[PDB]
Formats: structure tokens, sequence, C-alpha cells
RNA sequence: GUAAAUUUAACUGUUAGUCCAAAGAGGAACAGCUCUUUGGACACUAGGAAAAAACCUUGUAGAGAGAGUAAAAAAUUUAACA
RNA sequence: CUGAACUCCUCACACCCAAUUGGACCAAUCUAUCACCCUAUAGAAGAACUAAUGUUAGUAUAAGUAACAUGAAAACAUUCUC
RNA sequence: CUCUUACUUUUAACCAGUGAAAUUGACCUGCCCGUGAAGAGGCGGGCAUAACACAGCAAGACGAGACCCUAUGGAGCUUU
RNA sequence: CUAUCUACUUUCAAAUUCCUCCCUGUACGAAAGGACAAGAGAAAUAAGGCCUACUUCACAAAGCGCCUUCCCCUAAAUGAUAUCAUCUCAACUUAGUAUUAUACCCACACCCACCCAAGAACAGGGUUUGU
């Protein structure tokens, strides 16, 4: 029974799980786009979002610096977090990362995901795009919406 | 040939518009059933010994402590009635049963995830689709017109109710947890072995209604009911012999707030329930 | 197997015997060695028996081919197209005479299990039984527990 | 427990060829509009994704040369500039990565 | 009434007894038990007795989409006037 | 009345007993002489295999089961975790 | 132990790669009673019964799994 | 037991029990003695569930915690054989249990993806936040 068990069991145990996520998070901050097994990227995505929130507290904040020190193994990333990533998202209240499933990797056919920090310099990922408004179904719904405006106005 | 879902082909502009459009109609469809007594209601008969009125579907909010004037504590389960309406009436002959049946629906759910046949049934009735639909065996004098809303004040404090729901699913369990256990040449049918535990319908009989919240349509019922919180439960008058023929003073066939009566207080209490704003009790 | 083999019903070729009897055997082909111990009986049969058989059965055409062979054979062909090859290897004249006459009298139909020892195209003279054959009729064809003048 | 008897081919075919054992036909396959290759509806196109990764790898190799060592992550934003392009006013005061290539049509300067 | 018998010349294999009926002798007037005797059946067939080595019918050499038979189906409900 | 492999009926008739014995026949092989699409008369013999706790080879069943394996990201440079 | 509960790891189950063995007369492999039967999946009577994976279970089938006497046999060792 | 085969893996929920009080110092009882059900409270066990609090714990699971637990299992009268009598393997009548129950379950697209108090796989529920 695993009712309400939010966290996955990974690696060699609890401590190993955090270190596995920390290594993935450290790679994401440096590269801004990494690809790994889907479950691990999904497990790490929450920490990636929360790390940006600590970066918004500022480097002067002692608790935030302690968080960045632990979660960022490579210390040169800590300045990047507070001075690059955090200011980038100053306006946004969330949704810092986007996660997309990519084809299963050849060796073990593991389900794979790509996760990136929105706004990176890297070439854009081929995001899924909703159908054009000009399509037949959308045009029929656009006409319906316009009529409901006239009826509402009356 | 491929599969499709409702917003697969919708554009960014039309996803918010369609979501609003189908939500506004639902709110307007539930508001058009708020006056059943001026919409050609079926005959309203008086209660007679041997009558069986309909029940309702409620959602299990959770549990709370309740104290009585004798100084005892009681844990109750809060059951909230959400968008409960009568859906179908079947007479004795057609139902293949001694008693006629009234079909009642529970929580409102999205129309985009329901079968076409079910979507057509609700279209005729003029109500948003429900999550759960249950059948109640009623007498011919308790028939209620399909589409009539059912409220928590259909039950009153001091009454007993059977509550049926699916139990919390424990998955495949061993004999020790399932059955509490640590030679004719064959195993008997029915032998207790490991297998899927829980996730089956169970009934808790004879649970008294301590309190009713008319504003939020919440029934405070004694003890616990099967299933997880936020599950849908079937609430019905208790079938236990001691509680037979106590429906003489309960709303028959159901409670119509539209009807001509003084509006009920926000909360209805049982004589022995200590109300929140009452003075601190003394036992002298 | 009976289950492991085919079967057929008792039959004739062209209703043979109804108007006239026709011998179904039409051709016999013998292969006989000039030299060969196994053909001794066949050679003797050709010398003293084949000619008399040929006259008795003018409808049958008999081909005798003398050539080197280890197993002398007689191939019998019938009007219905059946072909039946038999071996006369090391058979005496009497045994060959018996086999040849047996081929002459056969119809050419497959020698397989025959389901019934009788065949008729007119099994009934008075009408085949049906459930109403021995049931009396009722006035106005009324059924059990049926009411006239409904 | 050892098997009591050899299982016949007749029995084994029923087991091995049961629908539950057969590969299910997939209905979520589609054609990618950009490249015309096949993809699943919920998965990024393999052909298009590899195209992005190839260019991303070249850019990362260029970033490595500019940094010229480990633990040298910059404290400013980065901008990729292709041949024939000049730094924008918005893209000023940022690390500039120069690619000896024309900007891909799918990669749009912002 | 029947057709076998003895002898001679050679030669081989089987033979560790089960049940039924009968008469004894031992056990317990037990055993699907111990011993002997008489007969039967069983390693030759088939039918019947519920399935059925041992009971009954029958013997046994093939084909038949004919016929006459053999053995072959358990019964039973238990007084009274004053 | 039904009901056998008993009996009758049409035809056939040497064709249901272990070991054992007696009398015939015979697959394939080789030899003599025949034969010459696969035979004959003889002579001979490493001469016939559903009955093996037998040998060797092939392939099944169990079973696609039990079981086995590569710390992480990346520019594949490197760095990180242990 | 009363009296067990929770979590982690391994195993496990699912996906992918690789891929054994003991075992196996044949098998179209049910229940009850009867039959020597507590010797019946296969016989008698009765009952039951559309087909076919996966995960469990260990009542049965089925298997992994001392002692006896007997043979005109030995060997140690003990000597009367 | 590395479990091939047989069998089996929800007969879903009518409940038992001991004590105290009460009925009651009542019916019976010469009297002493002293009911039975009817109920009331309190316990425990079993079955089924549940997490408000307590406890082990902490999006949750659990017990040492809490809640629920229901119908029933042979006389009477009259009266012949035998003009009394006689419960009748005499007949008629009445009563009487078995049977029957009640409760629960019940509608069907896409089944691509995500989530889940649902779950080994499969399946099931939700998606009217498919960021
Ligand atoms: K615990
Ligand atoms: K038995
Ligand atoms: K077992
Ligand atoms: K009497
Ligand atoms: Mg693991
Ligand atoms: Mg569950
Ligand atoms: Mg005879
Ligand atoms: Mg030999
Ligand atoms: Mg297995
Ligand atoms: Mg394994
Ligand atoms: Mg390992
Ligand atoms: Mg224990
Ligand atoms: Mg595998
Ligand atoms: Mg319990
Ligand atoms: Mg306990
Ligand atoms: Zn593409």
């Amino acid at each position: 029974i695993s009712h309400g068990r939010v966290f996955r069991r990974m690696g060699l145990g609890p401590e190993s799980r955090i270190h596995l996520l920390r290594n993935l998070l450290t790679g994401l901050v440096r590269h801004e786009r990494i690809e790994a097994p889907w479950a691990r990227v999904d497990e790490m995505r929450g920490y990636a979002e929360k790390l940006i929130d600590y970066g918004k507290l500022g480097d002067t904040n002692e608790r935030a610096m302690r968080m960045a020190d632990f979660w960022l193994t490579e210390k040169d990333l800590i300045p990047k977090l507070f001075q690059v990533l955090a200011p980038r998202y100053k306006d946004q209240t969330g949704g810092y990362t986007r996660m997309l499933q990519i084809p299963n990797r050849s060796l073990d056919r593991a389900k794979m995901a790509v996760i990136e920090y929105k706004g990176n310099c890297l070439p854009p990922l081929p995001l899924p795009r909703r159908d054009s408004h000009l399509t037949l179904l959308n045009q029929l719904l656009q006409g319906l919406r316009q009529d409901l405006r006239q009826s509402q106005e009356a | 040939k491929s599969g499709t879902w409702w917003d697969e082909h919708l554009s960014e502009e039309n996803v918010p518009f369609i979501k609003q459009l189908v939500s506004d109609e639902d709110k307007a469809q539930l508001a058009s059933k708020l006056c059943p007594l001026k919409d050609e209601p079926w005959p309203i008969h008086p209660w007679e010994p041997g009558s069986f009125r309909v029940g309702l579907i409620a959602l299990k909010l959770g549990m709370m402590p309740l104290w009585t004037k004798d100084g005892q504590k009681h844990v109750v389960t809060l059951l909230q009635v959400q968008d409960c309406h009568v859906l179908k009436y079947t007479s004795k002959e057609n139902c293949n049963g001694k008693m006629a049946t009234l079909s009642v629906g529970g929580k409102t759910v999205s129309r985009f995830r329901k079968a076409t046949s079910i979507l057509e049934f609700y279209r005729e009735l003029g109500l948003p689709p429900k999550q759960t639909v249950k059948i109640f065996n009623i007498t011919d004098n308790a028939a209620i017109k399909p589409g009539t809303p059912l409220y928590a004040a259909h039950f009153r404090p001091g009454q007993y109710v059977d509550v049926t729901a699916k139990t919390i699913g424990k998955g495949f369990q061993g004999v020790m947890k399932r059955w509490g256990f640590k030679d004719i040449g064959r195993v008997w049918p029915g032998t207790k072995m490991p297998g899927k535990m829980g996730n089956i319908y169970r009934t808790e009989y004879g649970l008294k209604v301590w309190r009713i919240n008319t504003k939020h349509n919440i029934i405070y019922v004694n003890g616990s009911v099967p299933g997880h919180k936020n599950c849908l439960v079937k609430v019905k008058d208790s079938k236990l012999p001691a509680y037979k023929d106590l429906g003489k003073n309960l709303p028959f066939p159901t409670y119509f707030p539209d009807g001509d009566e003084e509006e009920l207080p926000e909360d209805l209490y049982d004589e022995n329930v200590c109300q929140p704003g009452a003075p601190s009790i003394t036992f002298a | 197997t009976a289950r492991g083999t085919p079967s057929r019903f008792l039959a004739s070729v062209l209703h043979n015997g109804l108007g006239r009897y026709v011998q179904q055997l039409q051709r016999l082909s013998f292969s006989v060695s000039r030299d060969g111990a196994s053909s001794r009986g066949a050679r003797e049969f050709v010398e003293r028996e084949v000619i008399d058989f040929a006259r008795r059965n003018p409808g049958v055409v008999i081909y005798v081919n003398s050539r080197p062979c280890c197993v002398p054979r007689v191939v019998a062909e019938y009007l219905n197209g059946a072909v039946r090859e038999e071996s006369i290897h090391c058979k005496s004249v009497e045994e060959i005479s018996t086999l040849v006459q047996k081929l002459a009298d056969q119809s050419g139909l497959d020698v397989i299990r025959i389901r019934k020892p009788f065949h008729t195209d007119n099994p009934s003279i008075q009408g085949q039984w049906h459930p109403f054959t021995n049931k009396p009729t009722t006035f106005r064809g009324l059924r059990p527990r049926e009411v006239q003048d409904p | 427990a050892a098997p009591k008897n050899r299982r016949t081919i007749e029995v084994n075919r029923c087991r091995r060829r049961n629908p539950q054992k057969l590969i299910k036909v997939k209905n979520n396959i589609d054609v990618c509009p950009e490249c015309g290759h096949l993809k699943q509806k919920h998965v990024l196109c393999a052909y298009c994704y590899e195209k992005v990764c190839k260019e991303t790898a070249e850019i990362r190799r260029q970033i490595g040369k500019q940094e010229g060592g480990p633990f040298k992550a910059p404290t400013i934003e980065t901008v990729v500039l292709y041949t024939g392009e000049t730094p924008s006013e918005q893209d000023q005061g940022k690390r500039i990565i120069e690619r000896d290539r024309k900007r891909p049509s799918w990669f749009t300067q912002n």
C-alpha cells in the first residue's frame, strides 16, 4: 500500500535518492537542459522549481545560501543561481521549468524526458503546438463564439 | 481511426472559450431545477406505515469530534450532498422487484469523459452528468419526479441511516492482514487465502444523524463510514428492525425547500448534542 | 478402420443393369517378361488363357506388352475412368486367371467402405413418415385449449 | 516442484498465442508536420529532437572554449550569434557565443 | 457309449496358488488367517451380477445393417371391545 | 418381450492359451547363377526392436521460466556522488 | 512473546537484453458417493461444465525426497 | 518447494457471550425460597469497517484507538375406529418451523496522455486546469 506516498524510491535509499536528484539538479543549473529517465526528471522537477524560489531570496539570505551550497555541488553555479537564474524569473511566480517526454533510449528502452530552465540561450525544443485557429473545427467554434457575443450584448 | 479527446483539435483561443461555455450551461442547468414544486411535481402523498422513501448520494468530507450533554465524546463523519438529483423512476412491474426503484445521481462530473449513451440520457433530463448513480427501492407513494434535487435536510437529527460505499483498497494482501492468520484432498470453495483486499462495497448499519447543516447540506453521522475521504457514499434510512416506522416525522417523499414552510436554521441538532456556542456544560 | 478411411454409398455406373448390362472393364494391359522367373505364370497365361478370355470379353481390349520387367503387372481401366493396377508377380496361371476374371466383373468404383448394403432412389411408395402421418385432424383445425369464435 | 507431465504443443500454443501475449497495435502514431517523420502524439519527434540536440552540442562545445576550464560558469546571460549577425541592444552585456554557421530557420533570434 | 492307450526313439519348458463350494484338523465356531483333502473358476473368449481375476451364463476362433435363446430387475411396516 | 463371440441362418472355415516343441513362410543384406524400374532358385550371415534405470546424436517440455548486468550529467573534454 | 505495526534495501512484479536445470508414458488433466477406496481427474451412479492469459496459494497429484530379513558372498578386528 | 497439473484465492452484511441493575422481593411460593422474558448499563470476543483524537507515526499506513452488528428454528381444540374416553402413522379444523428473506450490487464513449485515496500486470476512478 502506497496511499499518499508522494516521493519515489530511487538509488540505494533515502540519502542516495537525494544525491541522485542533487546531481541531476546540478547538471540542469549548469547546462539549463538535460535529458534523463522520465521518472527521475519528474522526481527532480520539484526541486528544480523550489531552487529558483530560494535563489529569489537573495545571496544575502543565509538560509538560501545554505540551500544552494548543499544542492549545488559545483560552487561556481551558486553565483549563477542568485545572479542569473533568479533574476531571469523575477517576474514569473512559477513554471520555471518545462518537461517533455522524448523517445525511449536505445540501450534499456527507458522512458526518457528532457527538462530545461525556461529562457535559456539553447535552441528551442520542438514544443507541441495546438492546432491552428484557422482550422475547420476552430473556425466553426470561432463563429459560435462571435454569435454568443451578439446574444450577450442584446 | 485514431483516438481523440475533447480538446485535441482545439486552438489556444478556443480551449478557454469552450471550457467556459460548458461550465456556464452546467451552472444554468442546475439552477433551473431549484423549484421542483412549481414545475408540475408528482403527487405528494402522506407517509404511511410500510413506506420506503428515497435516499441520497453524499461525499465524505472527513471526521470531527462531537460531544453530548452527558459528557461523552462521539466521532462523526461529515457527509456533504453535492448536486444530488433524482434521475429515473421505475414502477414495480418494470423493475423486476417487489418495490419500485428511484435512481439518484451524485457529484457533477465533466461531460468530456462520459460515454455517448450516458451523455444522451442526461441531455434529456437537463442535468449535468453525475459521477455515481445508485438505485433506491421505494413504495409507489414515495415516487419523486426525475430531476428533483435532494438535500441534506432530507434526513433529520435523531434518525438512523445505513451508509454504503466502496472500502479503501489495500491491493493484494496476505492472509495475516486480510484474515488475521499468521485434508479432503482439495481446497474448499471459499477458503481464506491471499488476494485483493478492500475496494468492495460495504454497509454500516444504524448510524444516527447527530446534526444537519442546511447551508452546506452536510449530514453529521455517528462513527465512521467505509471508503476514503472525498468518496461518494449512498445514504439511506436504516433498515434495522428497531428503526422501522420512525419515518413518520421525516420529510415524505422528500424535503422540498421550495415548499411553503419556515426556512430551516443553518444547523439542526439532536437534543443531546452540545452545540458550539452553548455554555460550558455541568453535570449537576 | 472406418474412421481412418473414406466411404461411399452403394452405387452403379450409368444405372448399369436397368436397361441393359454393360461390362465396365474396357481395357487390360499386361506387362510380361520374355525372361524372368516372376513372369513364368504370366507367360503361361498369355500362351493358353489370354486368347480364350479375349473372345469371351469382346468389349475389353487387351494389350500384352512383352518387355524386360522384374514385376509383371496388369493394368485394368474402367468406363468411369478408374485405373486399377495389379501385380501378377510369381502368380500361377490359375491365380492370374482368377484375378483377371475378378477385374472383369468389377464396376471400377472405389473398393472402400460402403455405408449401406442397399441403395434406392424411391424409398417410399406410400409417403415418408412425418409427425402428422398418424395424427387425426380436428374440426376447424382448432389447437389445444383454443376457442372458436374468438 | 518438478512438472508432472510434458506440456503439449497444443496447450503451449494456447498459452503463447493468447491475445494477452500478442503485441498491441498502436494508434497514437502520427506524422511530424515539420520534418514529415513519424512520432507519437505525446512524445517529441525523434528526428526533430536530434536536430536540436546536434546544434545544442555544437553550441555547448563553443561555450567550453570560451570558459576554458572547469568551475567557470559565467554570472551573466548567454546569447548565441550566427554568422552575419551583430549583438542586439537587448543582447548587450551578455556572453556571446559565435557559431560558424547560418542561423537555422527553426532557431529564431529573439 | 466312445477313441484313445501303452511302448520305443529323442527333447524342452512350466511348476513360490488366489478365490468359491464341501469335509476335517488349528486359531477366536476372527481375518482377503494356519494345514490337508474333493470339486470348480482364474494365465483362452464373451454375456450378466453397479464398478468387478475367483459368483452366474457360455466356452473362444471369419463376414452379415438376420433370427431363436442363456444367465439376467429383492422384499417387507408390525390388533381390540368394555 | 428384451438380452451373448451360445445356437440357427447366407457365405467362409487352418486364422484367440504362456513357456516350449514341431511344420511352413518371410523383410533386408551378401554370394553363386538368373534377372535387368528391382527379380528368381539356392548358398550364407554382425539377418528384423513401442517393451532396457542401455550407449551416442538431434530436438522438445519445464520456459522465454530461474538467473545474470551498466553510479550521475555533459561538450564525452570533464565534473559530481559514493 | 501477548500481538503485531511502520519504513528502507534486496527480492519481487512490469518493460528491454541475454538465457539454465531437475522433471516429462500419453493427456481432450472436474466434484460427490460407491468400488478393498483415508487406493480414483481416467471405473459405476449422480452432479457440474463456452474458450483462453496473468498473479497467488500449497489440500491432492506429482515429485526433491533410515530400518528389516533374506546370498551355501566379503573385510576389518576379536579371541576360549 | 525455481509449483507443470487438480483444487482454491468476497457463500459481500441477520452475533455471540459473561457480568451489574431492573423487572421484584413481583409471579410462583404452606412458607422459606424465589422467577422468566421484557428491558438498562457495562465488559469482552468475533465479523465488518475507519483515522477525530490517543498511540506507532505523520500528504499516508496502522492498533494499543474508534464506530457498526438485525428474523426464526411442536402443542391446542374437537373427535371416531371402540356411541364414555382418547393430541390423530384417523379425518377435519387452529397454532407451529422449514421454506421465501431484506440490504448491497446495476448506465455505458476515448481508452492516446496525465493524475489517483485504484492497482503486481491488466483493469478501475478523475481530468470542466491536456502547464
Ligand atoms: K507502526
Ligand atoms: K474414494
Ligand atoms: K500442494
Ligand atoms: K383412542
Ligand atoms: Mg531500484
Ligand atoms: Mg489502494
Ligand atoms: Mg461357437
Ligand atoms: Mg545382432
Ligand atoms: Mg513457472
Ligand atoms: Mg527474477
Ligand atoms: Mg545487482
Ligand atoms: Mg508473531
Ligand atoms: Mg524478461
Ligand atoms: Mg479489525
Ligand atoms: Mg486490539
Ligand atoms: Zn519532426
